[PDB]
RNA sequence: CCCGCAGAAGAAGCACCGGCUAACUCCGUGCCAGCAGCCGCGGUAAUACGGAGGGUGCAAGCGUUAAUCGGAAUUACUGGGC
RNA sequence: UCAUGUUCACAUACACAUACACAAACGGCGCGCG
């Protein structure tokens, strides 16, 4: 986003839900034998977003035909990775 | 009227889990899952077309335990049924009673759901239905009934079904043993690997 | 030591450190003064954005490079994207606003 | 899984693994550069 | 048509021979013997080495073997040891002291018994017959040679009829006497009997004609 | 064509003969073999195939096949015959029932037991 | 990006002096999925290389046709050497229920609902240059009101 | 991210927010289980004196840790001075095409 | 129709597997015996005959034959040609 | 001028090489260089 200015301030508890994609719930991150994320912990790929490159987590959809749909599996949306580290 | 062999057999034929089981124990421990079953299994001759679409189909009626003539009866019913044909026809597969209630988790796989709801443990509407495959119209309070409400495998399922991410539509209290359905499943709230235009060009043949 | 181009960091794209790593040097905070000092404008926007951090500018440089067209697209660095989220992870609303 | 130490390196011909014994670590006395391999180990899956 | 064998009408023009030494009527066909029975035990010791060439050299008081593989550190191993314990065989098999020297061929792709190995491997574990040619004539041509030609015979994968199927990437002069054609042949023993595999590799014309 | 003359002569669509008159429409009918004797194929097959010269109920003659493995019919023999040529002994368009009236079962058939009439074995 | 897909590989011959020569020969169609078609048609002693050319040769010589939302814009016919197809632009969620040949050109060309129907021969090459005319001679408003000289609304 | 075979890097923010979690899911417990005032104060303590771990770690009392006493860096220790954002990251940073 | 009774206890076949057509290997046999909806298979290594095991498809039925329509723009009014 | 030739009988969609794309990361404690 192009800009021209910088503003701060206190943010307001909507405000707060509206930057969330998700509410965090369990105390957890990533499973102990294998390695996925542990559904509704703080790495949670529903909340957040998905692991692979751009295909979904439960394996339902792999290919930018989907792209943008949710799943009935788990509940992953399919899109961009990179968008992980943004919501 | 049902099927009665090997169930881990069907999910490697088809190559996918089909959830035949109830997933406490994993199915690479059970099986040899990336493989076809029989000694000519270890061979991928290229599909013929209409061999997909059978694929798909058998995939489908092999997740829900529907033989083939009542699978073309639905199939009719999605065609009369205005709309978009698969997803009519994802949600009469999906209104199917033992479906309901492997949903609402009062049972580890499907078997057991139509297995208790064939013995009689399943009311709907304070009405005890008999039949697996009665249709749950939308808004219907299903309910366990006592005498099988003391189930061990019943309160089991149970946690394995909170072990299961949840189906949206369905307001199933696991204390009082009560479900309700509200509203007809989304395609995009079942599974999305599912082609409707496969089954619906198998039998538009 | 030399890097054309090889590693980033995970947590902020800028690239890695070292020989034990195929590192980039780091023009770090004194350097940035001494451009500075020059009228030196378009060298500094590159050597902290296009030539370090720009996701996209950096690759979009690249193949401007080989192809031969010395241009750049300069964009805006993502640890500063990172900071607002570390910031907005406070309860501390920043923004960027535009006029 | 485990792992193996092997010669029989998927996606690699002869061209590399020619220093590599049969057992799968290098010979001594190999004189070796940037991206020899000294030692064919693999992972399963 | 039937074909010469290229490495033999090459031999003394342009390829040196495997075998060099002089001995009279009296020691020559001993010293044949001798010969087939180490390159036998040692092509089957070495059946992993990538063994492109062996040479024997007898200069009257002992064997030299000199043998071109790919695989120096599988031959050998730590220290030589496998290298003099099969010297110490192999003068047992011949009668007289040893002396074996190894050499490392740099491209295993442009060796003509190199890649019949290598294709009659790939043969052997039951891969597709056409991609193995290919992936082959791909490499070499990729490594550089001025030519190659391969050619698969025989119950091509299990057919009841056999047929020879054959590729040639780039040029291969054959006639040219001058021409550096490294040939070679190997089977492969599958379940419906041999499959036979000739390579032809054409590396340059050499003019001088050094050995 | 002008409407015209379809007009004064309409289109009357090609009639498709019955490809088995002797049944008369109806699945199988009773015979009793006149005579039951063997016939070589047509090119390019080679075999000694056994037919029957088999006298219908309704009167018509016919040449009726018998399949399987081996029979134990002869002459004034009353069999079931249905539908479907043999191909490669032309003049044959029809088929004799296994498991009939004197049309016995087939020894140790066991696949296709229902096509040949044979008894589920010991099971 | 081009989506693309073989429809038929046949095994054609020449007879040589020594004996048959066997070639292939493979009519692939591609497509952008958004409205852009092109068939193609290759030929060589293998099946691998014949595709390939094929597809070369589809990925050239492309066509647009004016689309209208995933369906065609009026029944069009179309005839080619021995082939005629009829395709019929149909509703919302009726499928790309057609032939064989005529289902893989629609369906790269992007359309989801069409009605169609191969008359007279079924030879896939014929039908997909018909199928291919049948979609090019399709005229969309914008371009019949163009060619009459009036607005979208007036022809409708 | 993982490191040498099987283990997760210690990533301090995961501890905290796990600290934070956890207390939370316990408050959420004992008050719709309705616990007594003492034992509220006690969670709602602990809750808070947790969120103060999370902000700004050490401004507290003391300094929480996970091992010999080092304090887990929070987010506020990220954003601030001589290894944080604004100075080890934003004003001057590491750039490709270079050597030394 | 309801309630109670003990017991997995009383309940699975049929066709098909060369291509069209979903689904293969071994053995028996040797243009014989045989199969077959069409093309074809069988003459000493039968994925097509028979048996086995395996699998596929339907399921209280499955297959075979008979019959009509469709496919057949193959009587073409819609919709053929000389 | 110059006839005839027993019967049957002849390789087919690229579902990959130890699906496409994918090359090392973060903090103390030290020593040392400047
Ligand atoms: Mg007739
Ligand atoms: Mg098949
Ligand atoms: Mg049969
Ligand atoms: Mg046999
Ligand atoms: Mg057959
Ligand atoms: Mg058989
Ligand atoms: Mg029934
Ligand atoms: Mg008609
Ligand atoms: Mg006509
Ligand atoms: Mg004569
Ligand atoms: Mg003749
Ligand atoms: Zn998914």
């Amino acid at each position: 986003e192009e800009f021209d200015a910088i503003k701060i301030a206190l943010a307001s508890p909507d405000m707060i839900r509206s930057w969330s994609f998700g509410e965090v719930k369990k105390p957890e991150t990533i499973n102990y034998r294998t390695f996925k994320p542990e559904r509704d912990g703080l790495f949670c790929a529903r909340i957040f977003g998905p692991v692979k490159d751009y295909e979904c987590l439960c394996g339902k959809y792999k290919r930018l035909k989907h792209r943008g749909v949710i799943c009935e599996k788990c509940g992953v949306e399919v899109t961009q990775t990179k968008v992980r580290r943004e919501r | 009227a049902r099927y009665l062999g090997p169930k881990l057999k069907l999910s490697r034929r088809e190559g996918t889990d089909l959830f035949l089981k109830s997933g406490v124990r994993a199915i690479d421990t059970k099986c040899k899952i990336e493989q076809a079953p029989g000694q000519h299994g270890a061979r991928k001759p290229r599909l013929s077309d209409y061999g997909v679409q059978l694929r798909e189909k058998q995939k489908v009626r092999r997740i829900y335990g529907v033989l083939e003539r009542q699978f073309r009866n639905y199939y009719k019913e999605a065609a009369r049924l205005k709309g978009n044909t698969g997803e009519n026809l994802l949600a009469l597969l999906e209104g199917r009673l033992d479906n309901v209630v492997y949903r609402m988790g009062f049972g580890a796989t499907r078997a057991e759901a139509r297995q208790l709801v064939s013995h009689k443990a399943i009311m709907v509407n304070g009405r005890v239905v008999n039949i697996a495959s009665y249709q749950v119209s939308p808004n219907d309070v299903v309910s366990i009934r006592e005498k099988a409400k003391k189930q061990s495998r019943v309160k089991a399922a149970l946690e394995l079904a909170e072990q299961r991410e949840k189906p949206t539509w369905l307001e199933v209290d696991a204390g009082k043993m009560e479900g309700t359905f509200k509203r007809k499943p989304e395609r995009s709230d079942l599974s999305a690997d599912i082609n409707e235009h496969l089954i619906v060009e198998l039998y538009s043949k | 030591h030399a890097r054309s181009t090889g590693s980033y960091s995970l947590v902020t794209q800028q690239p890695l450190g070292g020989k034990a790593q195929f590192g980039g040097q780091r023009f770090g905070e004194m350097e940035v003064w001494a451009l500075e000092a020059y009228g030196a404008a378009y060298t500094l926007q590159e050597m902290l954005t296009v030539k370090s951090d720009d996701v996209n500018g950096r690759t979009k440089m690249y193949k401007n490079i080989v192809d031969g067209n010395h241009q750049m697209e300069p964009g805006m660095p993502e640890s500063f994207n990172v900071l607002l989220k570390e910031i907005r992870s406070l309860g501390i609303n920043i923004e960027l606003e535009d006029e | 899984g485990p792992e193996e130490i092997t010669a029989d390196i998927p996606n690699v011909g002869e061209a590399a693994l020619s220093k590599l014994d049969e057992s799968g670590i290098v010979y001594i006395g190999a004189e070796v550069t940037g991206g020899d391999i000294l030692v064919g180990k693999v992972t399963p899956k | 048509g039937q074909k010469v064998h290229p490495n033999g009408i090459r031999l003394g023009i342009v390829k040196p021979w495997n075998s060099t030494w002089f001995a009279n009527t009296k020691e020559f066909a001993d010293n044949l013997d001798s010969d087939f029975k180490v390159r036998q035990y040692l092509t089957k010791e070495l059946a992993k080495a990538s063994v492109s060439r062996i040479v024997i050299e007898r200069p009257a008081k002992s064997i030299r073997v000199t043998i071109h593989t790919a695989r120096p550190g599988i031959v050998i191993g730590k220290k030589g040891e496998d290298v003099e314990k099969l010297r110490k065989v192999v003068a047992d098999i011949a009668g007289v002291p040893a002396q074996i020297n190894i050499a490392e061929v740099r491209k295993p792709e442009l060796d003509a018994k190199l890649v019949a190995d290598s294709i009659t491997s790939q043969l052997e574990r039951r891969v597709m017959f056409r991609r193995a040619m290919k992936r082959a004539v791909q490499n070499a041509m990729r490594l550089g040679a001025k030519g190659i030609k391969v050619e698969v015979s025989g119950r091509l994968g299990g057919a009841e009829i056999a047929r020879t199927e054959w590729y040639r990437e780039g040029r291969v002069p054959l006639h040219t006497l001058r021409a550096d054609i490294d040939y070679n042949t190997s089977e492969a023993h599958t379940t419906y009997g041999v499959i036979g595999v000739k390579v032809w590799i054409f590396k340059g014309e050499i003019l001088g004609g050094m050995a | 064509a002008t409407v015209n003359q379809l007009v004064r002569k309409p289109r009357a669509r090609k009639v498709a003969k019955s490809n088995v008159p002797a049944l008369e429409a109806c699945p199988q009918k009773r015979g009793v073999c006149t005579r039951v004797y063997t016939t070589t194929p047509k090119k390019p097959n080679s075999a000694l195939r056994k037919v029957c010269r088999v006298r219908l109920t309704n009167g018509f003659e016919v040449t009726s096949y018998i399949g399987g493995e081996g029979h134990n019919l002869q002459e004034h023999s009353v069999i079931l015959i249905r539908g479907g040529r043999v191909k490669d002994l032309p003049g044959v368009r029809y088929h004799t029932v296994r498991g009939a009236l004197d049309c016995s079962g087939v020894k140790d058939r066991k696949q296709a037991r229902s096509k040949y009439g044979v008894k589920r074995p010991k099971a | 990006e081009l989506q693309e897909k073989l429809i038929a590989v046949n095994r054609v011959s020449k007879t040589v002096k020594g004996g048959r020569i066997f070639s292939f020969t493979a009519l692939t169609v591609v497509g952008d999925g958004n409205g852009r078609v092109g068939f193609g048609y290759g030929k060589a002693r293998e099946v691998p290389a014949a595709i390939q050319k094929a597809m070369e040769k589809a990925r050239r010589n492309m066509i647009n046709v004016a689309l209208n939302n995933g369906t065609l814009q009026h029944p069009v016919k179309g005839v080619h050497t021995g082939s005629r197809v009829f395709m019929q632009p149909a509703s919302e969620g009726t499928g790309i229920i057609a032939g064989g040949a005529m289902r893989a050109v629609l369906e790269v060309a992007g359309v989801h609902n069409v009605l169609a129907k191969a008359y007279g021969s079924t030879n896939p090459i014929n039908v997909v240059r018909a199928t291919i005319d049948g979609l090019e001679n399709m005229n969309s408003p914008a371009m019949v009101a163009a060619k009459r000289g009036k607005s979208v609304e007036e022809i409708l | 991210v993982p490191l040498d075979g099987g283990r997760f890097a210690t990533s301090d923010l995961n501890d905290l927010y796990r600290r934070v979690i956890n207390r939370n899911n316990r408050l959420k417990r004992l008050l719709d289980l309705a616990a007594p005032d003492i034992i509220v104060r006690n969670e709602k303590r602990m809750l808070q004196e947790a969120v103060d771990a999370l902000l700004d770690n050490g401004r507290r009392g003391r300094a929480i840790t996970g091992s010999n006493k080092r304090p887990l860096k929070s987010l506020a220790d990220m954003i601030k001075g001589k290894q944080g954002r604004f100075r080890q990251n934003l004003l001057g940073k590491r750039v490709d095409y270079s050597g030394r």
